[PDB]
């Protein structure tokens, strides 16, 4: 399941931009979504993630999650960007196979998608 | 199948009489039977009979005047003779029928017949 | 006489179905109104998967896992996959689990129902893995036992998930299965609905078609008053208390004739109805499983369930002795399924001894009027015009499960097909007899023409239903939706 996402830009402190995560494959309806505000090359950090099946977990409210489950893509959108929370994104997902547990660790991830801004 | 009729005799008016019409063979309850009779000045005229459901056909005034009925135990079916009169006399014979068409009245329908029986009253 | 029997048989069929149909509704009313005020994303009650089979067809397997993988829960603890074989070709579905998920075979030693320590932490270290059984082949009712143990360490386990290696699984059906135990403390034991997906052969669709009615009538009206038969099975939940508390005696019984894989589950709802708690079933869950499409086969299984059933029928009543005003209507339905059958036997010789065309074809025709009550009734519950082909499921039963039937009762180079062959020769030569001795053409009869024209009008009805059927096959009409996917794709493989 190769996941690819197109997006960034501008940075403004009252704009308020949106991205989108791509992916092909199937979900399996049990496979969880997450985000990450940083590249892993130095500090990386959780940011937002929600089941498929359904549910949500932030950190908030400021970010919105959205699922259109029809064409196995999702949509997230942020409001009130600061200079410092803008950076490269992934929209990681992790797989079910393993363990059904909420890990929370990037670690345990395994398919990653390719870093945009 | 063979049938032999039995009985008759000459009594006065209003009396009762049995005739019976011995038959046999391999099957009796499928066949149909039916009495007719036969008088010199006309031709032979359906008066009674009874399916192999045991169902009582009468013609014209034979609603209540006559009787049918048949057993198995025999293998014979007997009518019964009530209140007679000198216009009944006539010689009555007994048929057999295994498969027919709707109608029963006409003479041609039964393929079978019997020797017959001869009822003579006079008064 | 005869149509004094044929109006009692009649009625009492009519009523008892009234009734049966009454009391289902009733029901499914019930269990609207609970579901009317389920919370949204409820997840209270965890959910341990447990799956068990033998000889499992590789794209039935796939396809299951993909099924449970696909179903949509708040929390499940873990996947329990039991597999009875451990031989080298058993090693196949095996390297499929490990296709779909980890690779946690762990092949164990022995098979723990035998060993001396009956605890499920000697051949499984870590809780959150979705461990594997591999076990020696010594019976599926040992299967069982291993995944129960399996799932009963975990303090976090609250209820578990019963699902056959065959069955597909939905979205929902987990929850469904799970949600009305978690409402009342009595109720522990929820039954979910079995559907068949392929219905391509005559007898496949008739026996589909039975199974839906029998679950949407008989089940329904065993959950009103909570006694319901057979819980468990293929989309069958139960909680961790009572089958931890039963587990041992549901596997240090005895039996004198059994089979090398049958697997007991009458008995395991029997002993869970002796602690007297409450069972219901509910029709929102939907499982979809096989049905066997050999004439041979379905006969053995229907013998086989007879068997099970005489047996199990002495422990029945004991069960509903233990509950307070309950359970009576489950003792009457256990009696009143005897006396049908005696009832039906001695309609059946009385007809062929007699040999009379107004009672048969009076009798023909109140079963082809009820017959047609019931699929009518089916369409209407299902809203599906495919329910009208029930009416050749008369023959099928009359011509297997008689059979069966007596064959059960007499056991308790095959040797098992010769009742069957003996039954049917019996009813030729009854057909023979009754034909030979009313073979006559009397039209002037009344009576005579109106059986005739009875018996006309039912073969041209059977014979119209069978065409309207043969069409639909190559229309492909008739060919479920769910099973259309199915061979695509196997052919696209
Ligand atoms: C898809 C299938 C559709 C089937 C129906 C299709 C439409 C056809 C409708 C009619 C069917 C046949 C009914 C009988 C027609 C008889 C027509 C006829 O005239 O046949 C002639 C033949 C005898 O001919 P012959 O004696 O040579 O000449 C007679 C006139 N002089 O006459 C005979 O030999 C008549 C013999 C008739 C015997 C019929 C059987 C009677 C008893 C039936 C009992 C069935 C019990 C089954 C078991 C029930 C147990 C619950
Ligand atoms: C000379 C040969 C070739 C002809 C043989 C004739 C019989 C063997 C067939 C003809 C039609 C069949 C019957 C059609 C309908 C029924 C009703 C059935 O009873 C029920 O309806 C049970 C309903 C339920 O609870 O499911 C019992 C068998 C019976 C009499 C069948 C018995 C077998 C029959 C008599
Ligand atoms: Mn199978």
């Amino acid at each position: 399941v190769q996941l690819v996402e197109s997006g960034g830009g501008l940075v403004q402190a009252g704009g308020s931009l949106r991205l989108a995560c791509a992916a092909s494959g199937r979900i399996f309806s049990s496979d969880t979504l997450a985000w990450f505000r940083r590249a892993p090359g130095k500090e990386r950090e959780f940011v937002a993630a929600s089941r498929w099946s359904g549910g949500g977990t932030d950190y908030k409210g400021r970010f919105t999650f959205s699922r259109d489950n029809t064409r196995n893509t999702m949509c997230l959108e942020m409001n009130s960007l600061k200079p410092e929370d803008t950076a490269v994104y992934y929209c990681a997902l992790r797989t079910a196979r393993d363990s059904y547990y909420y890990t929370r660790n990037p670690t345990g991830y395994d398919y990653w998608g390719q870093g945009t801004q | 199948v063979q049938l032999v009729e039995s009985g008759g005799g000459l009594v006065q008016a209003g009396g009762s009489l049995k005739v019976s019409c011995a038959a046999s063979g391999r099957a009796f309850k499928t066949y149909r039977m039916a009495w007719f009779r036969q008088a010199p000045g006309k031709e032979r005229e359906f008066v009674s009979g009874i399916s192999a459901l045991e169902t009582t056909y009468y013609a014209d005034s034979v609603k209540g005047r006559f009787t049918i009925s048949r057993d198995n135990t025999k293998n014979t079916v007997s009518l019964q003779m009530d209140s007679l009169k000198p216009e009944d006399t006539a010689v009555y014979y007994c048929a057999a029928r295994r498969y027919g068409g709707t109608d029963y009245t006409t003479t041609g329908s039964y393929d079978y017949w019997g020797q017959g029986t001869q009822v003579t009253v006079s008064s | 006489s005869a149509v004094w029997g044929i109006s009692v048989y009649g009625v009492f069929v009519l009523g008892f179905y009234i009734a049966q149909i009454v009391f289902s509704e009733f029901n499914r009313m019930r269990l609207s109104d609970w579901i009317s005020l389920r919370p949204d994303n409820w997840n209270a009650t965890r959910v341990a998967v447990i799956i068990a089979g033998y000889r499992e067809d590789p794209f039935m397997f796939k396809k299951c896992l993909e099924s449970v993988r696909d179903s949509e829960y708040g929390n499940v603890a873990r996947l329990i996959c039991v597999i009875d074989g451990d031989e080298e070709e058993d090693l196949k579905m095996a390297e499929i689990y490990k296709q779909v998920y980890n690779d946690n075979v762990k092949k164990p030693g022995v098979v723990l129902c035998e060993s001396e320590n009956k605890n499920g932490s000697t051949i499984d270290s870590d809780v959150s893995k979705n461990i594997c059984i591999l076990q020696p082949h010594r019976g599926k009712r040992e299967s069982l036992y291993t995944g129960f143990q399996l799932a009963s360490m975990d303090p976090s386990v609250h209820a578990v998930v019963l699902i056959d290696s065959d069955t597909v699984l939905e979205k929902n059906a987990i929850l469904e299965v799970v949600y009305p135990l978690s409402c009342d403390p009595n109720i522990k034991a929820v039954a979910g609905e079995c559907k068949i997906w392929n219905t391509d052969t005559i007898l496949s669709m008739l026996v589909s078609w039975r199974y839906f009615s029998a679950f949407n009538v008989e089940r329904g009206a065993q959950s009103l008053w909570k006694t319901v038969q057979c819980v468990g099975g293929p989309l069958g939940a139960y909680t961790i208390d009572i089958i931890n508390e039963i587990k041992d005696p549901w596997i240090t019984q005895t039996f004198l004739g059994n089979k090398c894989t049958y697997g007991d589950n009458r008995r395991l709802t029997n002993e869970v109805l002796m602690r007297g708690k409450k069972i219901v079933y509910t029709p929102f869950a939907v499982g979809w499983s096989d049905s066997p499409t050999n004439v041979m086969r379905y006969i053995v299984q229907q013998t086989r369930w007879s068997k099970s059933w005489c047996r199990e029928i002495w422990y029945t009543l004991g069960s509903a002795w233990k509950h307070g005003f309950s359970g009576i209507y489950l003792a009457f339905e256990c009696m009143y399924q005897i006396m049908y059958f005696f009832l039906v036997m001695y309609l059946f010789s009385y007809i062929a001894i007699k040999a009379d065309i107004r009672a048969q074809t009076a009798t023909v025709l109140v079963s082809t009027l009820v017959t047609i009550i019931k699929s009518s009734y089916l369409a209407l519950r299902a809203k599906n015009l495919k329910a009208f082909y029930f009416v050749l499921y008369t023959y099928v039963y009359f011509f297997c499960m008689i059979p069966a039937r007596i064959t059960a009762m007499f056991t308790m180079w095959a040797k098992q097909f010769l009742i069957t062959y003996m039954w049917w020769a019996g009813v030729l030569a009854a057909g023979v007899y009754s034909i030979v001795d009313n073979w006559y053409f009397d039209w002037a009869d009344i009576q005579y023409r109106f059986a005739l024209v009875g018996i006309c009008s039912y073969l041209v009805f059977v014979s119209i239903v069978l065409v309207i059927y043969l069409i639909g096959k190559i229309t492909t009409w008739n060919y479920t939706p769910l099973q259309k996917e199915l061979i695509e794709e196997r052919y696209l493989h």
